């Protein structure tokens, strides 16, 4: 599959993924491409915030689908 | 002196001392002290903008005081310019306030070259006519312009800087310049010194991957892990090397890092696009320090760079003994240093051929250009005349976005429709409760006349035509305050040449709470 | 009274109907005065988002406004918290803030509360229609989140709408920010999305003492270790992050340690941030997030438009980016989901085991919990960390096991934590 994932800066990057790959690995792809530690990565697919132990199938991710690296801040 | 480094600590941890100076010495001009204007200022004054001038030929109205935090009832009548200055003045004593009661149009006639004194021009709530004439006057003059608008719950912001180069782009996350794949003499020499152990678990992961990398380079003559399958088998090659299934967490760290350490040496696309730029290639006596550092960089990659930019010099932290990490750290800083020297050497030759003293560009500029060689960015903006010109309009962009009837670019179209309606009517849509009635019709007449004038086959739900009438050229404070913060940061981005500015046009919908950037 | 044209930029939205309106909306002339006279809004925090929020709510037709903030005005506030002047250093942010606003905006009516949010109880919070936050810690957000869920009243299974208090939360951190519109017992709550918070760097004490590498490593040592060892400003005297002579002292011992280890980078400014756990802040961002936040407050209060569904993240570093989405309300929430959670421990599991689960989990992240249960028809304190007298008499039992301490089955435990003010329940399942 060829999926997309907009980073925190709007930059969208593609990935090599088979419906079998865990969320965990999807994150592993982004890092390899961008440098964003999977550790500080929070991916979200259609309101669902993907758990990195489940598979890309568990969320109905179909090729052309788009993921979203999001975040939440402590200050204010 | 030292008292400032105290009230600015919070922003000094973002753009640094230099950022501040740059900021502290700029003189920004604001064109209308309406909420949007007053708020942008509010955000430039606080951080300590050098000085500012507020041009405006209006008199505060009832509504002007009911939505602006820098105009009390006490100032209704007094020129909206002078009025606003006072309250804004109070935010910072280190800032120099100044004002002009002459209208923006009036200065464009009487003294067009007036804006040649400003570092940046921020214009708010201007109608097409003046919005255009100014852009043209400022574009030629080489003056960075930021036009902002607040219409209902829609925030508009158009930046216009012919060329905005930037060295310190400030990337949020980025691939480490480790060079495990294309090691340099001294780096290879480092690994070579490590051997087969007392210090095992306290050895940096980089040295780990390195060592087992060399063991794979052998068995796999030449090849290097390139396939996810191969990378996996590499990970095991490292597992089987666990000294004593006892304690080796760092080995585990290496294993994890193998996902990124095996590919971190290649010239980024954006960088290449700069090398192949006409401004980098053909340097002249007019060429800017940036473009010269640009070439110097390229000349470096060709010769002693050997295909790649200068070694960054930095490395992440990693579980490892003290003395060791430090030495490894040293290997990278000394290398980084050497490369910087080389680049400078090219900069110098380069400078001399242009007819300039090598000391023309500082050593502290070169130090920076090198640690950021991989993050240079350059942002050119289409003029306002272009975006508006019949032949130059960016049709593709508009139509591709419009596939979604609710793609914020609609708001841009409606905004163009409103400005058109303005001319053809002398007034804005639905400002009165009785005007909303028919104005809803007369509007579309313009949304079409507009689209037609540019032959635009896009669908605009009539649901927007209403809304933009419901608005009634209203400048809701919360919507204004939004552009205030967003705009102001852009200005600081410019004044400090220290982050990457947005391209062309930015649109914010308070209704859905979403925004998008465009290139019109 | 209130002058000609003052609320024009607002009236248009309350008098004229429209397309993107909200269902329960109703165009009307009175709306405005009703909004000005009775909508009570509570703003939590007056430190960037705080101030920013007050300005925005006031100029939007809000009159009855209350502010809560326990902090005192410090100089390192003046670059983003515009409601304070250098002549205010020392005073209560809450008070100066209210003071300033009521004066700049004519008949505004901000009531200050020089209190910490945990000082009040449901009684006080039911008082408000909408609550907006601009806090600076996770614990607080969690506490105020829990408070609002207590307010809910379930009509035997069915949730009553009127007992819901909308909670608008905002956050900042450098050029990033995020707003969130919460609806207890309906929308995902703070607890629902507790994992959206990035991780915090926790230096292993081993690399702080035995092997420093970064300057952050040399500072943390002289603060977390050297200081207690040789009391610098008298014995028993704590480390005050806001006292120059303290920081100037650590800055010292740190250069000592750093120099001993050949570590460059130990600046005075760095001793600042590492100690005070400082977060970079500018006005631009706070203005943005607070702005979004107010807009939503205006919407909910008036129905003039449809509230933000769940979230919004903002970012400035690269151009301008803001992603908006609708977070899923976890169905098994230690806070907003109603039915007690289900623990799974083998009858042989010791107490300190059920405890580490809470503390070290991912969906819980409790601070220093306390477990209790109905032991003899009456309920006893299995373990509690808050006090020390109730701590000693209980730690011993931290070693015993499920049945080894009367832990019966087909039962639930009671958890109390500094996190939320409400008590969360866990139904233990002996499946060994
Ligand atoms: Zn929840």
């Amino acid at each position: 599959m060829l999926i997309k994932v907009k980073t925190l800066t709007g930059k969208e990057i593609e990935i090599d993924i088979e419906p079998t790959d865990k969320v965990e690995r999807i994150k592993e792809r982004v890092e390899e491409k961008e440098g964003i530690p999977p550790q500080q990565q929070r991916l979200i697919y259609s309101g669902k915030q993907m758990n990195d132990e489940k598979t890309a199938a568990d969320y109905k991710i179909l090729g052309g689908s788009v993921l979203h690296l999001v975040l939440r801040l402590r200050g204010g | 002196k030292l008292l400032k480094e105290q009230k600015y600590d919070r922003q000094l941890r973002l753009w640094g001392d230099h950022g501040q100076e740059a900021l502290e010495s700029a003189h920004v001009c604001l064109i209308n002290a309406t909420a949007t204007g007053t708020e942008i200022l509010k955000n430039l004054v606080l951080p300590g903008i050098g000085s500012f001038t507020i041009i405006d030929g209006n008199q505060v109205s009832g509504e002007d005081a009911g939505n602006n935090f820098f105009l009390q009832r006490s100032s209704i009548g007094k020129n909206r310019a002078e009025a606003a200055m006072e309250f804004l003045q109070e935010l910072n004593s280190d800032v120099s306030g100044s004002f002009v009661e002459e209208s923006p149009e009036n200065l464009l006639d009487n003294d067009p070259s007036f804006f040649c004194r400003f570092t940046v021009v921020v214009a708010t709530q201007l109608p097409e006519s003046t919005s255009l004439r100014l852009a043209d006057v400022l574009w030629n003059s080489q003056i960075p312009l930021l036009i902002c608008r607040t219409y209902g719950l829609v925030g508009y912001m158009r930046i216009i800087i012919k060329e905005h180069p930037v060295i310190e782009s400030h990337p949020d996350n980025a691939l480490e310049d480790l060079r495990l794949d294309k090691p340099f003499p001294e780096l290879r020499e480092h690994f070579q010194s490590y051997d087969d152990m007392e210090d095992h678990s306290h050895t940096p992961w980089i040295v780990i991957i390195a060592k087992y990398l060399a063991q794979w380079y052998s068995e796999t003559n030449g090849r290097i892990p390139k396939t996810y399958k191969e990378k996996e088998d590499f990970r095991d090659l490292i597992r089987q090397g666990i000294l004593k299934p006892e304690d080796e967490e760092n080995f585990e760290e290496a294993i994890k890092n193998v996902n990124t350490a095996l590919n971190t040496t290649q010239i980024p696309s954006s960088i290449e696009d700069i090398f192949n730029d006409d401004r980098c290639i053909n340097i002249t006596k007019q060429t800017p320090s940036f473009w010269i550092l640009a070439r110097a960089l390229k000349e470096f990659v060709a010769k002693e760079g050997q295909g790649n930019l200068p070694v960054r010099g930095t490395i992440p932290d990693m579980i490892a003994d003290s003395g060791k990490y430090i030495k490894l750290q040293n290997v990278y800083r000394e290398k980084a240093k050497k490369d910087a020297a080389a680049v400078g050497n090219h900069v110098a030759k380069l400078l001399q051929s242009i007819g300039q003293a090598p000391e023309s560009i500082s050593e502290k500029e070169l130090k920076l250009l090198c640690s950021n060689s991989a993050f240079l960015r350059v942002v050119r903006c289409r003029s306002l005349a272009e975006e508006y010109g019949l032949d130059t309009i960016n049709k593709d962009e508009i139509i591709s976005s419009m596939d979604n009837p609710d793609n914020e670019i609609v708001l841009y179209l409606m905004l163009r429709a409103v400005d058109r309606f303005h001319k053809q009517q002398g007034r804005y849509p639905g400002v009165s409760n009785y005007q909303v009635e028919e104005d809803i019709g007369k509007l579309k007449s313009c949304l079409t006349g507009f689209l037609q004038e540019y032959g635009l086959s896009v669908m605009v739900k009539d649901d927007y035509v209403h809304e933009f009438c419901r608005y009634g050229a209203a400048e809701p404070h919360t919507i204004a305050a939004f552009l205030g913060g967003a705009a102001a940061q852009e200005v600081i981005k410019i004044i400090t040449k220290q982050f990457v500015i947005f391209n062309n046009t930015y649109i914010y919908s308070g209704m859905s709470q979403t925004s998008a950037t465009f290139q019109l | 009274l209130d002058w000609e044209g003052r609320w024009n930029h607002v009236k248009k939205f309350l008098e004229r109907s429209g397309p993107f309106t909200h269902p329960d909306f109703e165009p009307s002339t009175e709306s405005l005065q009703f909004l000005l006279d009775t909508c009570k809004v509570l703003v939590i925090g007056a430190g960037g988002l705080g101030c920013e929020l007050l300005k925005n709510l006031a100029l939007s037709g809000f009159r009855q406004i209350h502010v809560i903030d326990m902090d005192t005005i410090d100089v390192s506030n003046l670059n983003r918290q515009f409601l304070f002047r250098p002549k205010d250093i020392g005073r209560p942010k809450a008070e100066v803030a209210a003071e300033f606003l009521n004066d700049r905006v004519p008949n505004c009516n901000v009531v200050p509360h020089f209190n910490k949010i945990q000082d009040f109880n449901d009684t006080f919070y039911r008082q408000f229609h909408i609550i907006v936050c601009g806090l600076d810690s996770i614990i607080a957000r969690r506490w105020i989140n829990g408070m609002l869920i207590s307010l809910l009243n379930y009509e035997d299974g069915v949730l009553d709408p009127s007992s819901i208090v909308p909670l608008i939360d905002g956050g900042t951190e450098g050029f990033k920010g995020n707003a969130a519109v919460i609806l207890p017992g309906m929308t995902a709550c703070i607890e629902c999305t507790l994992e959206l918070y990035p991780p915090q760097v926790n230096f292993p004490m081993a690399t702080i003492a035995s092997m420093p590498r970064l300057p952050e490593h040399c500072i943390e040592y002289v603060r977390m270790l050297q200081w207690p060892k040789e009391q610098p400003f008298g014995e028993g005297v704590p480390l005050d992050g806001d006292d120059p002579e303290h920081i100037q002292w650590i800055f010292q011992k740190s250069l000592e340690r750093a120099s001993q280890y050949n570590i460059r980078g130990v600046t005075y400014r760095l001793t600042q941030g590492v100690v005070k756990r400082i977060i970079p802040a500018v006005a631009s961002t706070n203005a943005v997030i607070a702005a979004v936040c107010a807009t939503e407050v205006f919407k909910i209060a008036t129905s003039a438009y449809i509230p933000l569904n769940n979230y919004l993240v903002f970012n400035d570093v690269d151009g301008l980016y803001t992603y908006t989405f609708e977070a899923e309300r976890k169905e098994n929430c230690p806070a907003c989901s109603q039915l007690p959670q289900n623990i799974q421990f083998s009858p042989s599991a010791k107490l300190q085991e059920v405890l580490d689960y809470l503390t070290n989990s991912a969906s819980l992240q409790m601070k220093s919990p306390a477990i209790t249960a109905t032991l003899e028809g009456k309920n006893r304190t299995l373990y509690l960390q808050s006090v020390t007298s109730i701590e000693e008499r209980t730690r011993p039992n931290l070693s015993k096991t499920l049945k080894e301490l009367g832990l019966v089955d087909g039962q639930e435990l009671a958890v109390a934590d500094v996190t939320t003010p409400q008590t969360v329940l866990f139904k233990l399942h002996f499946t060994s």
